[PDB]
This record gives C-alpha cells, structure tokens and sequence, in this order.
C-alpha cells in the first residue's frame, strides 16, 4: 500500500489573527478602568472571571466601549470589521486567559469533563442598526439591532463538534466541524484503509450546542407609509436561548451573517430544491446557490414569587 | 482505440510562419523599452507581445506553463537546436 | 446478521459480511421478531405553559406495552430516554446542522387530578 | 555562571516552605 | 473469531488491572478525595511492566498501549500516587527541617519503589512513537490513535495542579543526586537517565500527522480536515507556553541547569549526556531566534498590520468590478495580426494588462508539477525547523517569553561548552553507528545555540561570543564536516539539511569573531574548507531545486555565508587549503633538510616527515574561480525557484538573492544567466501593485535591479536580435557560438 | 502596433471612448448646453462660466459620496461625445463601465493635479458608479419590443411591492484545508472562477478548495415589481408589471406606490426548466437593470 502523509505544521498562518489575540488578551488582563470606591486598579473581566469560577457559568460579557478606550479604538474596529475571521483567535485569548486565573473553568463540570464552550457577548455598541438599514456589505461584522419577534423556534440541538467512526477499520475521526451542513470526513486516517463514504456518527463522543431562530420584523415606530414590514432571521446558542420572547421590543447585539441554501450543496437524503444565484462550484455541479441574510447575536436584552423571607432579604439590597 | 494524440509542442510547431520566425519578423518592432516608463510598464510590455504569440501559438496551455514546456522542448528537440544555431551562424555571417 | 432497531433511525446496511459492494436485501423468515410501535405528538399542557404562549411538540415513541396506553386528550407523565437523530428535513428548512429530537418513552403514568 | 547541586536543594526545600 | 476474542480479554483483563491498582478513597469524607493505594498494589505496578514487556516489545504489538489508555491508567492512578507522593514528601521534609526525627513515614521505601514503578511507567507509555518500514501493521493501524492518546497524556501532565508530577520527577532525581559520587549505583544514575528521558518525553509529545491512502482516487470532495485532535485537548494545551509555564513554576529550569552546569565534575557524564542534549533539541526544534528578541507594542505591530491588509485590500479591489456581477461586459481585443479576442469583465473594459490576465486565468488546462511527497516524514523524526513552513512563528507569552530567554541565557552561560564538549567527545567515537535521529538533533542544537549567542552579542554587548568558543574547536569541525559529506554521498537529505544550516552557522561565527578581533583564524578557515569542501558546497545548490523550501532557504544562507567569508580573502591572498592530490606525489625525502626544519620549527622527525607530508598537498584556490564555479545554470534555477516564494518570505531571503543577482549580474559581468524568462514573468509579479509593498524596502532594490536588468537587456537586444529567441530556451552549448551568446564577442 | 481594444461587434475603440468622455468632463461648461438647448435668451453667465462637473466632482470628494448624476443630453452638447451619445442608446453596459473608470480617474488626477493633500487610499477605496438619467423620450411598457434587448430605456411606474435585500456575490473566498490559504478570486456573471488546487507551490494540494460563505464580499440587489402608471394606459387592458432590479446604493431608493421615473438598460436572461438541470425553457425572463432612479 502507498500512503502519503499530510502534516499540521504546514499551515499558513495569519499573523494578524494572533495580534488580535494578544491585544485582546491584554485587554482582558490589563483594563483596570473603574470608579468604584476610590480610583484603583481593578480589572473588572478577571473578577468576572473569578465570577465565573465561583458561580460556574460559560459566556463572558464585554463592553463594548472598553474596548473603544483601549488602544485608541483600534482593536475596537478591527474586531468591528472583521468579526468572523477573529472570533476562533478571540476565544484562544479568552482560553489563555482563563489557563492563566481559573484552570478548573476550561472543564464543563464524575468521569464526563468535555471542553467548556465560552461564548463572547460584545453589547452597548454606539449606534442601533434598523431591519430595514441592514445592507450585505458588513457581513461579519459587529451589529445591533432592535426589534419585535414574531414567533421563537424550538431549542434544538446542533451539531457543534462531530466525531465519526469508519465503518470498515473502526478508526476514530473527531473534532469535524459542520458550517452550515451535516458533513461527514473523506479520507480515513488509517493508511492501510482506503474508505471514502459510509461513516457512521458517534452521538456520545460528539459535543453539541443549544440552538433558536427567532424571526423579527421592524418595530412600529419606524414602519413607513403604507408598507409591509421586513422580516429577519436571528440566532441564538449557547446561554441566550429562551432570553428573548415573542412579541418584545429588544435589541440583539452580535454578528450579521450569511446562510447558504443547504439543499443546493447535496444534503444527504434530500432531494435539490426562485432568484438566480451563484454557480459554478463542485459541490453544485450545474446547480445554483441561493442566499438569505441573517443575524447571529450573541448578547440579547428586552426593553419591552419566592415567597420566604430569607431568600427574600438575600436578594434585597 | 487510438482516437487522437493530444497536442503539444512539437518541432513542426516552432518552424511554421507562426512562430519563431514570427518572433524574427515582429519582436525588434513590438518589443520597446525606454528608460523614461518604470519597471512595471517596461516588464509587462516584455511580457504582453510574447503571451499573444503564445496565445496565437500554443493557445491550450498558460503562460508560464508555455514557458516550461519551450524549456523542455529546448531541451529535448534537435530541429530546435539547429536552428537556433543556425540563427547565431547567419547573424554572425554577416 | 440480525441487528436491534433503536426505534429511531433504519439500520444502514453499507455493505455485506462476504462481499464489500452494497446489493440486494430482503428480510428472510428464518429468524423474524416483531413488536408494537405507535407515536405520539406530546403537547405542552394549556395549564403547565407561560399564559399566552405556544407550545412545544415532541414525537414519543411507545413500544411492547406502552401501545394504546395514552389517549388522545389524556394528560401524561412519560418517563422516557430523550434520544437525538439526524433528519435531512430539518437541516434543509433551517440552515443550521440542526437535529430532531425524539422521546423513547419508558413508562407512562396517567396524571390523574391536581397530584 | 556557575550552579551549584546545594543551592538547588535549598532552594527546592526552601519553596517547599513558603513558595514565595 | 480468535483475534477480537484475544483482544477483548486483553482488554478486560488490563480493566481488572487497572481497577487493582487503587481507589479514590470514597469512604473517607474528605472535600478532595485523597488517593489510596489498593492492596497488593505495587505487583499490579509490576504487571503493568511484564504486560508492556512480553506483549509490546517482542510481539510487535500496541494493543497494550490503548488498553492503557482507555481505562485511564497514566489519567487516574499513576499521577495521583506520583502527586500523594510528592506532597506528602513535601510536608515531611518541611517538618523534617523545622524538627528533625519527628513524623516520618510508616513504609517509605515502599513509597519510593512505587513512585519509582509509577515514572517508570511514565518513560514507557509516552515514549515517541516512530513507525518506520517493515514494521507490523498493528503499529501502522493504530499509530494515530496512539499519537492521540499521548495528546491527552501530555496535557493530562501539563494539566493536573500546573503539573506536579514535574516536581515529582525531580524528587526521584534528587534522591539519587544526595548521595555522593563515589556511593552512587548506576542504577541511581539509570535513574537519573530517567528522569531527564521523561523530561524529554513530556516536551516531546507533538501532534500527530494525517495519513491518506492514495491507490483510490480522489474524489471531488477532497480533503476536509487534516485535525488530528483527540476531544478534550486543544492546540493551547499542547503548545510550548504551557511547556515553560509548567516547567517554570515546578523549577524544572532549575534542575536542567544544576544538571548542565556540573556535568563533568558531579555526575557521570555518559548516563546523561544525550537526553540532556535531546531536551535542549526539543525546545529549541520549532523556536525561531529573531522573535524571540521583541526589539500599546502589540497593538502598534497590529496597527501596521492592518495598514498593510488595507494597502494589500486596496491593490485587490483595484481588480474588483464596480458594478455587480451580472452586469456583461464583452470586449474584443485585437493583436497587430487582425484577430478578435473576447474577454468577459467590467474592469477588464479599460486596461489591458486585466484583460490578459483575465485570458490567461480563463485557460483550464494546467501543466504537470511533480512533488517530492515530503518524505521526512517517513523518518521518525519530529516537527522541526527542517519541516516547519518558513512563516511559522511560536507566539511566545510576556511570562512565558522572558522565562524562555532567562532559561536559555542561563544555559549558554553556564553549561553549553561542557554539554557540547561531553556529545563531540561521545559522538565522534559513535560516528558510525548513530541513526539520522541523533545527527539532526546534534547539528539543530548546535546550529541554533550558536545563532542565539551570535544575535545574542550583536544586540547586545553585555554577552560574550566566547561562550560558544567550544564550538570553535577542530572536533566539533571534523563531526560537523563528516557528518555533511556523509549525508551527501550517501544521498540522505536531512541530515545534509541540517548540517547545512550548522555549517552556515559556523560560517557566521567564524566571520563574527573575525570581525571582533584582526591568530587561530587563519587556520580554522583553512580547515573548514579543506578536501573537497569547496565542490562540496559548489555543488549543493546545483541539486537544490528539487527539494523543499526550507532545503532551498537553507541553500541561500549557506551560500550567501561561503561567498561573504570567501570575499573577505580577495586581496588578503591567504588561501592556503589542504588539498587532495590525485597522481603520484612522492618525493625522496632528505634527512639534511628534515634536521633543519627539526632546528627550525622544533620539531621531532616523525612529526616533521608528517608536516613534510602535508606541505605537497597544499594548494591555492582562486576566488574568481569560486564564483565563476557557482555560476551554473542550474544554481540560478534554483534561485529562481526560491524567489518564485516571494509572497511568504521576509525581506532578509530576497536580500540575499538580490545580493547574489547583483553578485552575478555586475561583478561576474555574464548576464546571459539572467537573461531567461521565468525571472522576467517572476519580476513582473513581484513589481506589479498585487505582489510587493511599496512601503516595503525590498522592492527598492528589487526595482533598482530590474531598471540595470533591463537597460542591459535593451543593450544585448539592440546589439543583437537573435537573443529574442535566446530569452525563450535554456543557454546554448555549441563552443563555435557558444561564446557570443555568453558574452557578445 | 499597439494592441488596441473593440467593443464586441461594434468597431468603436475603447481608447477614443474613455478620451472623448474625459475631455468633455474636463471642458463641459453649462454655457454650451445653453446653446444647444435654445435657452440662450434666458442664460445667467455667472452660472455658466465656470466648469458644470468639475465643481460637482469637487464636491463628491468633500461630501463622501461616490455617485454621480448625468444627464445624457449634454453628450448631444459636447461634440465629440455626440457619437457616444448614440452608444448610450445602443450599447449601455460596455460605455457606463468606461464612464464611471473614467469618473475615478478623473478623481485620481483632480487630486494629484492641483497638489491638494488628499490621500489616495480614501480616492481608490470607493467604488464610484455613474448614474445617467434624461437619455431620451419615455417609453411605454406595452411598446416594448425584442429589438430593445440590450438598449437602455426609461420607464415611467408606480411600486407594487419590494423583497427584502438579496446577496450577491463580488469577490469569492476560498481557503485551503490542508495548509489554510486564504485567497480571492472573481465572480463573473454568476460563474465561480474556482480553482483546482491552491495558488501555493509548497502543498498544491488538489481538490482541497472550501468556500467561506460569510467572509465573501457582497453587494445589494433588490426587484422591484413595477407597474404602469394609469395615465397612460389603454383602457382595455390592467396596467402590465415588470421586473426592476436595482443594485448598491440604489436598493431601498423607491418606496412602495410612488410614482417613480426609472432609468435602466432592458435585459431578458434564460429561466431554468428543472431547478438540478441545465435545460432552458425558450421564454425570456425581462428585467430593467436600474442605473438610475428619479
Ligand atoms: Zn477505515
Ligand atoms: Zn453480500
Ligand atoms: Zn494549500
């Protein structure tokens, strides 16, 4: 047999993404900007962190105008701009963070410890975008939006980190990651074995993530004359499901992104499904692709009991 | 079934009209290079008049592909090779 | 060979024991077990959910003697393994790699009264 | 520049005692 | 049916074993369980050895290895045992040192045997896994597996209460190292061996690779992924931050130094000497020198950065079409041969050069290009900067960074001379017999010790060069030397690699410590470029193209290197080289003339028929005839091949390509060399807008070399028009016109 | 000698084009226009003198903006862009791209001309567009014939309704799975340029290509159902609807039922039979690509 080998330390890698990711963890550990008491030291995200420990929690939430005032608002507008390409280096400085304070917060928290998911909320951005000002143009970037939703979707579960058996040799592949399609691996990592379909999914072994699409449409307010009112597709995982419920004035704060038609990239056991797209691609063959404009928010507020005294004087102030 | 050869370049090739002695004919009027354009302008106009012979020529291949198959060809083929001594021998001549 | 069924998703059969290709498969007399099966679409109690809200459905799977214990109309308490399966259906109307989700349900006590 | 075995041992008990 | 049912009572009986071994001690109330040894536990030690004795040595097995794995033997038993140890070993010597006699330990020998079994286990279950050809194909199956499971073992180390069992470790070291020289055992010192092999298997771990089977054909899909990752542990658990962190805090630095500093006057220096030196190769594979000298900072480097993305984004939206897509645009252009060619583009519309671009991008027809399928990685061998892309950088922490740096520092200023003095003296006798393992980590370490302390004293002169002096000596020249010609005539590749980049680090410091103090000079230049060197070193970049980038890399510095200590002897004339004589030399000595060079030179008259020898095969080499013998076509081919990178290189590589096309272009004064078209279609992408930055200093000289480049080719063109079929071919042979190609008459 | 370039089966060359409609941006005074619109008795000179465009192009720069309404009238004004006036009725989609390059050239030599600080990174970022408006007598929806198909015409309607935006493509990006190059390449008229292998000599690795659907680069496109104003209708007949797609800046220019004056060039592409098959049905789907709106 003839193998040949493919090696990880061949990866180009982009120098910009670990500045980031430096500048960024310095923020977390060198803020220090706080007024309460008297004017000291305080670094406000690792005694969020240290809440983190104590209260075991999963998502970190950021202000946005720290990050205005550290460095000159560059590393404001460089997440800003290109939130999609930064986000894997922002949690690898969020991670090197918490190894460096809270060791024990990477585990989930017994003979299960899996990964902990950290989710990166950035809200109280300077300006509110409207459904109506959403334009294609600034995709992956840093939005907020307010907005009535018109009805909230089943928390599902999505397949965040798969992992796959091959079904000749038994041979483990893990950490596959699906987009926006349930894909499988290609080539198996046995070198005797020359398998290339029929992959069967470990549901056990696989980490999976909490998932909800709220629909929005534009409020009331800036409804012009005689017009029907826009409709948007928002996103939520992680902690956010279930925050935000139908018919509320919120804001959504997060990422505007893209979403494929899934059935015109060969969904396995789905047969191909107005507008012309795109063509030309493999996975199309002679088929098109269409496109939807969506958000992905990561930080949700809405703008629009325990009967004992004890518990009641713990949560007075 | 032998159906078809696919082409490539030959010495047939390379002696026709269109071809080298196109080059002869046509380089020293095309090719200009002047001090007064930078270094850009002057390399591109090197390159522009040889990629349309050889879109004229071998129009199957890209161009710096192009280049290494005349490298291979000027490696291998004899015809080629007395030819282009046979250029440097009437020059030299006169 | 014969192959338990999970109640969920068909046995993919990717090739043979004696032959690597797929081919043709029909189920032979010799060896057959059959069991009962019946779905049903478990609804949110009108009284348990938020006033004013929808609710939620979840399809639960009864099996052997579970079959024909609920009612149409009858509230329940269904005891049952929260399983997981992959549809085409789901991924291709949401965008997401999104899975259904599936209740075999373990026992079934009837919800009699306020309890 | 030299290391000396002795002040290692010390050191080593000496950050078993307090760890600085 | 008989291998799964071997396999799964293996596998239940390493179960039973590994449920023998202890318990987390659930009946005692404690916050944090405490872990109990189970009964007759150190036989089960002893079990765990004779299963990977009889099992996965002689029978060519691994399945022993991930029984292990999967029951977490190394995860749940041995470092909790290892760490009870250490703490309560801790706390006995804290109250040992304030009272003395007072609260010993009920069965401590007990204790030190099976912490000792423990980091035995240890060494043997994170041993580097190579899987060479003839193996069996139980390796081959279950070698990436076993490559993951070691991933989890090296963060399960790094990992649990910042790495204890390091300072475990090194406890069982120091139980040795208290007993005096003389009273040690060399079972103290196999212990020792030990314990600096475990030290090398923890940093030593890497990610495995992806291997593919190619007789199928690839499909449309392609590759997907080449992760190679178990669950749980990520590419921040593996990295060498946490590596220096962990080794930091648990004072492992500390120890590695008290070991390197008095290698030959306390410890027998054979036991210990090559691990020592495997660990210092295992830092120093995939850390790159310059980064390590940084020279609000991070956020002006991402600054920069992003004016360079903005510039880069500019020149690519110079291309983009206005409108959308949809929006046709069909323009004809036409040759002076009346043709019509049609292309399809909005901004293609006005200029021509997007229009030609676009025509030739429309082809789908690409030629063949032959890969050497990297076949390194068929070696056992680790991931170094031998195979490293050219642009990967480790991204060393503030912390992390400086302890690095002090660690390092502490290491040449205390223990590099005698370290590299003790494996010259040992390897120089096992010259033979050493696998290409050894010779890449001996030639990797000292090539990048020496360029640390060179770029160490040239930022700064508080350190002193002289502390790599004992690099300088003649066996150290002789192994380096003969460890290179033999990698070439026995055409292995790696190690010629690696001791090309430790001869262009011998270069460097020759020439630093000439620069420094103008002797021993004299006769060191002699020796390094005596016997057939020169050809040696001639002839390395005629064979360059084929291989890799960094091969190619290496090819540039090393020549570079010969050419700047080669020129410095243009004038100075002394170029006096042991030279290999071919025919007959012998000569009718004359005992008159040997008793007066004996009353010249105060000599014995052996040692002066020796001199008598070795004064007829002395030669004079001619520095013209250096670079006019490393003008060969096939040097610049592959020159040019290295330039055809230029996207991902610095501005340091093309420097010294510039330097060496200004070497052949100007000086040498043939330009026939240059004068062929891949360096012209490779000129054009390099000065045009999408290729290099204009703020950068490269294309400053790039620029000034095309401006001479192409006024002496307007030259040669004007003068003759047969060299525009002379720019399409290689270089014509014929000696009756040979000559007026080369040179115009 | 020079390898000139022709507009595809028209004989009219790019460079006498892309000069003829710079010099007249350059020396268009509004005093030819009022010779040539018989308004000479009615002129105010003062309002003439000076140049018509180049103060208007001085303002863009100074305002942020990057668009630029034309009207085509002055093409019948200025005499050597009167040929090109006609290319404007005949040939839209080749001549608009050659008048908005030669809108940010003629930006790019305000700036470096006069040796204003200006920064060229802010002049080449922005995509300028031309707009033209006014090229001729309106038409109607019900004269509308086969022998307008790549014309550019004006309409005059009302909206019925507006989708929601829609992506689409400029630049696809791609990205190697075995050694994490990211490259970008050209989408043209909906057709991937995608590549067989990478750009990269180092790995070349074949079929390894992903696309990265959110890090592409998009644009705006939004149809707009147009409807015949009842002015002009027969009185037989329900006022007919067409296709009316907008672009960039131009998307959420038209509310819904206003009355609008639209300016575009009238295109019919094939619709597709079978949505997994290449057949095409042999009706023609028209659309009015908008340039402008009034
Ligand atoms: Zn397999
Ligand atoms: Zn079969
Ligand atoms: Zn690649």
């Amino acid at each position: 047999f003839k193998s040949r080998a493919l090696n990880h330390v061949k990866k180009v890698d982009d120098v910009t993404g670990e500045k980031v990711r430096e500048a960024f963890e310095q923020f977390l550990e060198d803020f220090s900007v706080q007024s309460t008491d008297t004017g000291e030291v305080e670094k406000v995200y690792r005694a969020q962190i240290e809440f983190m420990k104590i209260y075991d929690l999963n998502t970190i939430y950021i202000d946005y105008q720290h990050l205005s005032m550290r460095e000159n608002g560059a590393l404001a507008m460089a997440i800003s701009e290109q939130y999609y390409r930064f986000l894997p280096f922002l949690q690898k400085g969020l991670r090197r963070v918490v190894r460096k304070y809270a060791p024990e917060l990477l585990n989930t928290s017994s003979p299960e410890q899996t990964e902990r998911v950290f989710q990166i909320s950035f809200f109280n951005l300077p300006t509110v975008h409207r459904i109506r000002d959403i334009r294609s143009e600034k995709i992956g970037s840093l939005l907020s939006i307010s907005g009535t939703v018109t009805r909230t979707s089943e928390v599902r579960p999505e397949l965040y980190k798969a992992s796959f058996t091959c079904d000749m040799c038994r041979a483990i592949v893990d950490n596959v990651e699906q987009s926006f399609k349930y894909t499988e691996p290609t080539f198996c990592p046995n070198p005797s074995c020359e398998n290339r379909a029929f992959w069967t999914l470990n549901v056990t072994r696989s980490r999976f993530l909490d998932w909800q699409k709220v629909r929005i449409q534009e409020n009331a307010n800036e409804i012009p004359t005689g017009s029907m009112p826009r409709t948007l597709d928002v996103i939520l995982r992680g902690d956010s499901v279930e925050r935000a419920k139908p018919g509320d004035r919120c804001k959504f704060t997060g990422v505007e992104i893209v979403v494929p038609d899934v059935t015109q990239l060969g969904l396995p056991g789905v047969k191909p499904s107005l507008n012309s797209g795109v063509t030309g691609l493999r996975s199309l063959g002679v088929r098109d692709l269409t496109y939807k404009i969506s958000f992905l928010a990561c930080h949700v507020i809405s703008i629009g009991n325990e009967r004992d005294q004890e518990v009641f004087l713990n949560s007075l102030s | 079934r032998k159906r078809r050869p696919q082409v490539k370049l030959t010495a047939e090739k390379l002696l026709s009209d269109k071809g080298l002695p196109y080059v002869l004919k046509n380089a020293h009027k095309r090719i200009r290079i002047s001090s007064k354009k930078n270094s850009y302008d002057n390399l591109s106009n090197i390159i522009q008049f040889y990629q349309l012979w050889a879109h004229e020529l071998f129009p199957k291949a890209k161009f710096k592909d192009f280049m290494k198959i005349c490298q291979t060809v000027g490696k291998t083929d004899p015809v080629l090779r007395e030819y282009r001594v046979s250029l440097f021998r009437d020059e030299m001549g006169m | 060979g014969p192959f338990f069924q999970d109640s969920n998703e068909e046995i993919r059969i990717s090739f043979c024991t004696n032959c690597k290709s797929k081919g043709p498969f029909r189920v032979n007399g010799e060896k057959t077990v059959y069991r009962n099966y019946q779905r049903v679409t478990l609804q949110e109690a009108p009284g348990t959910v938020p006033p004013g809200r929808l609710p939620r459905h979840r399809e639960v799977i009864l099996l052997a003697d579970l079959v024909d214990v609920s009612k149409p109309g009858e509230e329940v308490e269904v005891t049952g393994i929260y399983k997981n399966n992959y549809d085409g259906n789901l991924n291709a109307k949401n965008g997401f790699p999104v899975f259904a989700t599936i209740i075999e349900a373990n026992s079934i006590k009837r919800r009699e009264g306020n309890t | 520049k030299f290391f000396s075995k002795e002040s290692f041992l010390a050191d080593f008990d000496d950050s078993s005692s307090n760890e600085d | 049916n008989a291998a799964d049912f071997s396999l799964t009572v293996l596998r239940a009986r390493i179960a039973l074993l590994a449920t023998a071994i202890g318990g987390p001690d659930y009946t005692s109330q404690i916050d944090p369980p405490p872990y109990k040894l189970g009964d007759d536990c150190l036989a089960c030690l002893k079990d765990l050895k004779r299963w990977f004795k009889l099992v996965d040595d002689q029978q060519k097995r691994w399945d022993v290895a991930m029984a292990v794995a999967e029951y977490r033997i190394l995860t749940d038993d041995l470092l909790p045992i290892l760490i009870d140890w250490e703490n309560k070993c801790s706390l006995a010597a804290k109250l040992a040192k304030n009272n003395p006699d007072h609260e010993e330990f009920r069965n401590k020998a007990y204790y030190d045997k099976i912490a000792l079994n423990c980091l035995q286990l240890l060494v043997l279950m994170t041993w580097p896994l190579i899987v060479t050809e003839q193996s069996s194909s139980n390796q081959i199956t279950l070698y990436g597996e076993l490559k993951k499971h070691q991933l989890v073992y090296k963060k399960t180390i790094l990992s649990m209460e910042s790495g204890k069992v390091l300072r475990a470790a090194i406890r069982l070291a120091l139980d040795v190292i208290k007993i005096d020289r003389l009273s040690r055992t060399p079972r103290d010192n196999m212990v020792l061996k030990l314990v600096l092999n475990f030290f090398r298997n923890v940093i030593a771990i890497e990610p495995g690779e992806f291997t593919i089977n190619t007789k199928k054909s690839m499909p449309k899909k392609g590759i997907t992924s080449i992760d190679t990752l178990p669950p749980n542990v990520s590419m921040d658990d593996i990295s060498l931050n946490t590596v220096i962190s962990s080794f930091h805090k648990n004072k492992v630095f500390g120890f590695l130094l008290t070991l390197t500093s008095s290698l030959s006057k306390e410890f027998d220096q054979d036991f210990i000497n090559i691990p020592l030196l495997e660990i210092m190769f295992y830092f120093t594979k995939d850390v790159n020198q310059e980064l390590l000298f940084p020279r609000t900072s991070a956020g002006f480097e991402l600054s920069k950065l992003l004016q360079k993305e903005h510039q880069m984004r500019k020149n690519v939206i110079k291309h983009t079409s206005a409108r959308h897509s949809r929006f046709g645009g069909l323009l004809s252009i036409q040759t002076p041969d009346k043709t019509r060619l049609t292309v399809s583009g909005s901004q293609a519309l006005v200029d021509e050069k997007i229009a030609l671009q676009k025509l030739d991008d429309s082809k789908k027809w690409n030629k063949r290009i032959i890969k050497k399928h990297q076949s390194v990685a068929a070696e056992g061998l680790p991931n170094s900067l031998l195979n490293s892309q050219t642009g990967k950088a480790i991204f060393f922490t503030e912390s992390n960074g400086k302890h690095f740096k002090e660690f390092i520092n502490n290491f040449i200023d205390s223990g590099f001379n005698i370290l590299l003095h003790s494996v010259t003296n040992y390897f120089t006798t096992e010259q033979d017999r050493m696998v290409t393992l050894e010779q890449v980590e001996y030639l990797l370490f000292f090539a990048w010790f020496v360029k640390y302390q060179l770029l160490r004293s040239k930022i700064d002169n508080s350190a002193d060069i002289k502390q790599v002096s004992e690099a300088l000596k003649e066996v150290t020249f002789i192994l380096v030397s003969s460890l290179l010609r033999s990698a070439y005539d026995l055409k292995n590749w790696t190690v010629t690699h690696a001791g090309m980049i430790a001869f262009n680090e011998l270069l460097n410091l020759v020439s630093r410590t000439k620069a420094a103090q103008e002797t021993d000079i004299e006769f060191i230049v002699s020796r390094l470029f005596s016997d057939e060197r020169i050809q040696l070193l001639s002839n390395l970049p005629k064979i360059g193209s084929k291989y890799s980038l960094q091969f190619m890399k290496s090819c540039i510095e090393l020549t570079h290197s010969v050419l700047k200590v080669l020129e410095q002897y243009s004038d100075d004339k002394t170029l006096v080289i042991e030279g290999k004589s071919r025919r007959q030399k012998k000569f009718n000595i004359s005992e008159g003339d040997i008793t007066k060079l004996i009353e010249e030179e105060n000599v014995d008259r052996d040692e002066a028929l020796d001199i008598l020898t070795s004064s007829l095969r002395s030669i004079e080499v001619n520095f013209q005839k250096v670079q006019a013998n490393y003008m060969t076509e096939p040097v610049i081919e592959t020159y040019i091949n290295f330039l055809e990178r230029f996207r991902e290189l610095e501005d340091d590589s093309i420097k010294k390509v510039f330097s060496f096309f200004h070497r052949v272009f100007v000086q040498a004064k043939e330009q026939a060399l240059l004068f062929r078209f891949d360096l012209i279609i490779l000129l054009r992408e390099m000065l045009s807008p999408d290729g290099l930055d204009r703020m950068s200093r490269s294309r400053k000289y790039v620029s000034q070399f095309s401006d001479y480049f192409l006024a002496r080719l307007k030259k040669r063109l004007k003068k003759s028009p047969a060299w525009f079929v002379g720019l399409l071919f290689p270089p014509l042979h014929n000696s009756e016109v040979g000559f007026y190609q080369r040179y115009g008459e | 000698s020079e390898p000139l370039r022709i507009i595809w089966g028209t004989n009219v060359s790019i460079q006498e084009c892309t000069t003829n409609f710079r010099n007249f941006l350059m020396s268009f005074k509004y005093k030819f226009r009022k010779i040539l619109d018989e308004r000479e008795e009615f002129i105010n000179n003062t309002t003439d003198e000076e140049l018509y465009y180049i103060k208007q192009l001085n303002e863009m720069r100074e305002l942020g903006t990057s668009n630029l309404n034309l009207d085509a009238r002055n093409l019948l004004a200025y005499k050597q862009t009167e040929d090109l006036y006609h290319q404007l009725l005949n040939y839209p989609q080749e001549v608009i791209s050659i008048m908005d390059q030669t809108i940010k050239d003629c930006m790019v030599s305000l700036i470096v001309d006069n040796n204003l600080d200006y920064d060229l990174d802010e002049i080449e970022t922005k995509f300028y567009k031309v707009r033209p408006y006014n090229v001729g007598s309106c038409k109607g929806m019900r004269e509308l014939n086969p022998n307008d198909i790549d014309k550019l015409i004006n309409l005059k309607g009302l909206v019925l309704r507006s989708t929601p935006v829609i992506p689409d493509m400029k630049v696809a990006f791609f990205k190697c799975n075995v050694c994490d190059h990211t490259m970008a390449v050209e989408i043209d008229r909906g057709v991937i340029q995608e590549p067989a292998r990478c750009e990269r000599i180092d790995c070349n690795e074949p079929n390894s290509m992903s696309l990265i659907h959110n890090r592409c680069s998009f644009a705006d496109k939004q149809v707009i159902k147009l409807q015949e104003t009842p002015d002009f209708v027969p009185d037989g007949q329900t006022p007919h609807s067409i296709s009316l797609c907008v672009y960039d800046e131009l998307v959420d220019s038209c509310r819904a039922g206003d009355r609008i004056e639209v300016t575009g060039t009238f295109r019919s592409i094939p619709i597709r039979a079978n949505s997994r098959q290449r057949v095409l049905k042999s009706l023609y789907k028209t659309y009015v690509d908008v340039v402008h709106v009034k």
